[PDB]
């Protein structure tokens, strides 16, 4: 369940820090994470929530390198690695979502400060081949509602953007159509 | 094979577990109703230290209650004043004892067993003291404190609050060389070389802990672990290697370092 | 004349006050709020003249906290012993937050203003430094409030005050305008001090140059301004609509059942119609944000005022200046 | 090098002596205080002052030390910078009568600090005359007049220098405070204004026969340092730049009168 959980809740929370906030829902394992998250005594994990924890830390630092123990060691160490001959399966699957999800949770904190890239670079730092890295890169810019501009011909990638103090203009636009647009329902109660 | 565990287990549970839950009991009977200084005579501090070690040689789960019951004990006697209970205000070898000789094995028992809750709490335990029994002298050889909690402060806080620990280390055993007697030359190039090169170490203890939900008054956990240190905000950056600097630090350092 | 409503005038504070205001730090740590200071002084030529003011210390270990008067009543005595006065017609504050009035400073305010009426409130613009205008802020209570004071309700036993509609936006008074005739002795420092070496006027001038180029200052304003200010809009909005459903929602749906109890019945009382139909406890016009909120609008309304200004002569500056 | 020899005097101190010697403290023109603040082994670090009850004749002094720990318990608990570290008057410098004030700041431990505010009228006065004691030994008739006198170096702690400087253009002209970022604007071209007259008379010099050896490669470092502040170096990418940045400050300042209308809009619904 948590590692379903992280290998979408990640990405999609550095999405909502890159200001697409608005998808947040209830229920989330963030309002699970604060009661231990609120703590400061948070030395080496040594249970199955503090691997995911530290996973989760990893992970919202854009690292797949360090998570390699997260994936393999700590799950032998919990004897949750041996339960399933589909281990095998599992291994590949976590290690392609994450290399997908390391570079995603890398880019959407990381707009501010593009401008463009090689994708030969993103072969030797994600491991996926060219042809593979084409779709994953198209899947994000045709949905997630960034500003990139792609070149998979010429190995490429565009940004360009300015304003990285935008996060000032974004929270006002939110605090005032969170007005505009809440405002009107005071009326519909006078009518 | 989903849930069956391997056979070491299931013979030690067949013929060994009844006996560790008996010596825990037994461990657990007189520490309580008898053997402690809630009277005044029979020192107890022989057996209350062998808990400890005991979840080391058999099982952990015991140290939680352990912690939880020595607090107690602690508790029941700081300023209660139940009855004539011997005062830690004065009797330094009964005093000491509820300071030192249990409370070393407590956190030296939570490091090893990894239990880093615990072994906070644990210094907390003493905290709880040195804001409490403010009327007597400071315990025999005070070194021994600053030179171990330096390990677990490592850990538990990080690599800055260490090397802030070796500066009031420095500060402290400057002058108790006074009373620490001794004439070794090897100690005096290696407290300095330790204590200001571990400072840059790392500034980025990062947000990503707050940024997700609201900002709370969370300027309590800088505090709490500066409280430890004596101050009311951590340390702070490069001026913590300047009021290295202004003394003869560069001259008692080791001469592959000295110009570093 | 020049007075407001009731006896009191106008306030000025001489440099003297505003020195031993200054000689205080910002640096309590990021901030918590503690009253400074008591303001003393008397009526004289067009105004109160606030002669003289000593800091009212508290414990500040990590929160703020209390102590006895004992400091207050053997320092007013100090003041009194040199010449014979006491006479404190206001107090300060020097807190984190820009200039603002928060509901706990008018409920401080309603106890003094209520004792002593020839009174003010003072705040100053920190070393927080947006600096655009108005470096001291004086502000009274009004008079209408006064009239209905002891304490507030957690009722609708408000509502009689809220009719009397009450001032929210209130009047400030101008401090300064003319000068405080103890300007001479600091005027006779200013040759010595400029006149015969570069050695210390430089010193002041400097500030304003690291004003501008050094980390993130009209940003921080507005990035504090970006959090502050959303979290008192949202707090109305949902306080507005939990009673916008109380005054009309509920009502709705108490008149359909109303509409199907027929309103009322020969045989018995109307008990169960009664029992749908009991007022709900949030009356219209709930009056600590309509009136203390408000103030802090004002507030709210004059820190934004006040970041805009300095950028707006930047924006003159920096164009002109390049265009040679 | 023996000991203290300078003073870091700021404006709160002159100005609780002038608060003092002005209102009144029983004397007419010779008041008197004890001083608080603390020292830095050669200097003095005078942080804030306060008068005691006091009256100097010409056969008399009162000094009720017993006021200035009162006071000085006080202000341990204002800040805990101060100590007591003196005492101040006005008027004179020497007289028979001053003796009698060291003896009763010789009723505790420290090194005495005797600072005089000489309030005349003429510019060869300097404001405060600082002094120590010397040959202080062993108990002959009461005490020594032989003091060291002492330098002044200024420059205390940072938020007062605004303080007194607001003060000082007050001295000059009384003016309302809504307008004191403007002021600083308006002052600021004509800098620039006085600056054409200097780099004027600078040129002049060259321009009628001889002289100009006041500024020449001075004056040259200290132009192009200027140059290379304000403004930047001279692309047109620059230029841009800054119009790409003066429309982000323009859009943000746009944005608060954005945020005060819908601070008002929200605000108006609720007094309905």
């Amino acid at each position: 369940y948590l590692v379903s959980a992280m290998l979408l809740e990640i990405p999609y929370m550095a999405a909502h820090e890159s200001d697409a906030r608005r998808r947040m829902i209830s229920k989330q394992f963030h309002h699970q994470l604060r009661v231990g998250e609120r703590q400061p005594l948070l030395g080496p994990p040594e249970s199955m929530r503090e691997h995911v924890v530290a996973a989760s830390k990893a992970m919202k630092m854009g690292d797949w390198k360090t998570c390699h123990s997260f994936i393999i060691n700590e799950k032998m160490n919990g004897k949750v690695w041996d339960l399933f001959p589909e281990a095998d399966k599992v291994r590949t699957m976590l290690v392609r979502k994450i290399q997908e999800e390391s570079l995603r949770t890398y880019l959407f904190t990381y707009s501010s400060v593009y401008d463009s890239i090689s994708m030969e670079t993103l072969s030797d730092m994600f491991e996926l081949d060219l042809p593979t890295v084409h779709s994953i890169i198209s899947k994000m810019i045709i949905n997630e509602e960034l500003m990139a501009s792609l070149d998979q011909p010429t190995q490429t990638v565009v940004m360009h953007r300015t304003e990285p103090t935008a996060q000032q203009n974004l929270a006002l636009q939110l605090a005032e159509k969170l007005g505009s647009l809440v405002e009107n329902n005071e009326r519909v109660f006078d009518h | 094979a989903v849930s069956g565990e391997d056979t070491q287990d299931r013979t030690d549970r067949l013929l060994l577990t009844p006996w560790v839950k008996f010596l825990w009991e037994s461990y657990r009977q007189c520490l309580d109703l008898l053997r402690n200084n809630s009277r005044v005579e029979r020192l107890y501090h022989d057996i209350a230290q062998q808990a400890f070690k005991f979840c080391l040689q058999y099982t952990r789960k015991a140290e939680f209650r352990k912690l939880c019951d020595n607090l107690r004990m602690h508790l029941s006697q700081i300023q209660r004043h139940h009855n004539q209970s011997t005062a830690i205000n004065l009797n330094n070898p009964e005093s000491q004892s509820m300071h030192l000789e249990t409370r070393l094995v407590q956190l030296d028992s939570a490091i090893s067993m990894e239990l880093w809750q615990e072994a906070f709490k644990a210094v907390e335990d003493i905290h709880g003291l040195f804001s409490l029994s403010k009327k007597p002298p400071k315990p025999q050889l005070m070194a021994n404190y600053y030179n171990k909690v330096s390990t677990v402060f490592w850990k538990s806080g990080n690599a800055l609050f260490h090397a802030s620990t070796l500066h009031r280390l420095y500060h402290l055993s400057r002058e108790m060389r006074k009373n620490l007697t001794q004439d070794e030359m090897q100690r005096m190039s290696t407290r300095v070389l330790l204590a200001t090169l571990s400072i840059p170490i790392t500034p980025e203890r990062t947000d990503i802990a707050r940024l997700l939900d609201m900002d709370g008054i969370i300027v309590e956990k800088q505090r709490r672990l500066a409280t430890l240190l004596g101050l009311q905000a951590p340390p702070t950056r490069i001026g913590l290697i300047n009021d290295m600097v202004r003394f003869n630090v560069l001259q008692y350092v080791v001469p592959e370092v000295k110009d570093l | 004349g020049g007075s407001g409503d009731s006896a009191v005038k106008q306030v000025q504070i001489d440099g003297l006050v505003v020195l031993k205001i200054i000689k205080h730090y910002q640096e309590e740590g990021q901030g918590t709020e503690v009253v400074q200071g008591v303001l003393l002084g008397l009526v004289v030529e067009d105004r109160l003249e606030i002669t003289n003011c000593f800091p009212f210390p508290q414990h500040t270990e990590d929160d703020a906290d209390f102590d006895e008067v004992q400091y207050q009543m053997e320092m007013m005595r100090s003041l009194r012993h040199v010449n014979i006065d006491h006479l404190h017609v206001g107090w300060y504050q020097s807190t984190y937050y820009g200039s603002f009035v928060t509901r706990a400073l008018l409920d401080s305010q309603f106890s003094y203003q209520h004792a002593i009426e020839e009174s003010v409130v003072l705040i100053y613009d920190p070393i927080k430094t947006a600096q655009g205008s108005l470096s001291l802020k004086a502000y009274r209570l009004t008079p209408k409030l006064m009239e209905v004071c002891k304490e507030k309700d957690f009722s609708p036993e408000a509502l009689k005050k809220a009719n009397i509609t009450f001032e929210h936006m209130f009047e400030e008074v101008p401090i300064v305008i003319k000068n405080s005739h103890l300007i001479n002795v600091l005027m006779w420092e200013l040759e010595k001090k400029s006149a015969v070496a570069d050695k210390h006027e430089l010193l002041s001038l400097a500030s304003s140059n690291h004003l501008g180029k050094n980390l993130q200052l009209l940003m921080d304003r507005v990035d504090e301004m970006s959090q502050d200010i959303v979290k008192y809009n949202t707090y109305m909005r949902n306080t507005s609509k939990q009673q916008q459903q109380k005054h009309q929602y509920q009502q709705r749906r108490q008149q359909e059942n109303m509409q199907r109890q027929s309103r009322g019945e020969p045989p018995l009382p109307e008990e169960d119609l009664s029992k749908l139909f009991k007022p709900p406890q949030p009356p219209a016009r709930m009056d600590s944000l309509l009136i203390a909120g408000q103030i802090n609008t004002y507030c709210q309304n004059i820190k934004e005022f006040t970041a805009q200004n300095l950028g707006k002569l930047f924006m003159a500056q920096a164009l002109q200046e390049y265009n040679n | 090098f023996p000991g203290g020899r300078v003073v870091r005097l700021h404006p709160v101190i002159l100005a609780s002596i002038v608060d003092s010697y002005e209102r009144r403290n029983e004397g007419a023109a010779r008041v008197i205080g004890t001083l608080l603040g603390t020292v830095d082994k050669h200097s003095v670090e005078v942080t804030n002052c306060f008068s005691v009850p006091h009256n100097e004749s010409e056969d008399e002094v009162a000094v009720d030390m017993e006021f200035a720990k009162n006071m000085y318990e006080l202000h341990k608990k204002v800040s805990p910078n101060e100590l007591i570290l003196g005492w101040y008057a006005t008027g004179h410098d020497i007289t028979e009568h001053s003796v009698l004030i060291h003896e009763y700041y010789s009723r505790e431990a420290p090194n005495p600090i005797h600072l005089t505010v000489d309030t005349s009228l003429q510019n060869g006065r300097m404001s405060i005359k600082a002094y120590v004691s010397t040959s202080m030994g062993v108990p002959g008739r009461t005490m020594g007049v032989m003091f060291t006198p002492l330098t002044v170096k200024y420059a205390y702690y940072d938020t007062e220098r605004i303080g007194v400087d607001l003060i000082m253009k007050t001295c000059f002209s009384p003016n309302r405070v809504i307008g004191l970022s403007s002021d600083l604007q308006q002052v600021g071209g004509a800098s620039a204004r006085i600056q054409d007259a200097l780099s004027t008379v600078l040129q002049y010099a060259e321009d009628v026969l001889s002289g100009k050896v006041s500024a020449d490669n001075t004056v040259g470092r200290f132009l192009m340092s200027l140059v290379n502040q304000v403004p930047k170096i001279v692309p047109d990418d620059f230029e841009t730049m800054l119009n790409s940045n003066i429309n982000d400050l323009l859009m943000v300042t746009y944005l608060a009168n954005l945020t005060q209308s819908q601070i008002a809009l929200n605000e108006k619904l609720v007094n309905l």
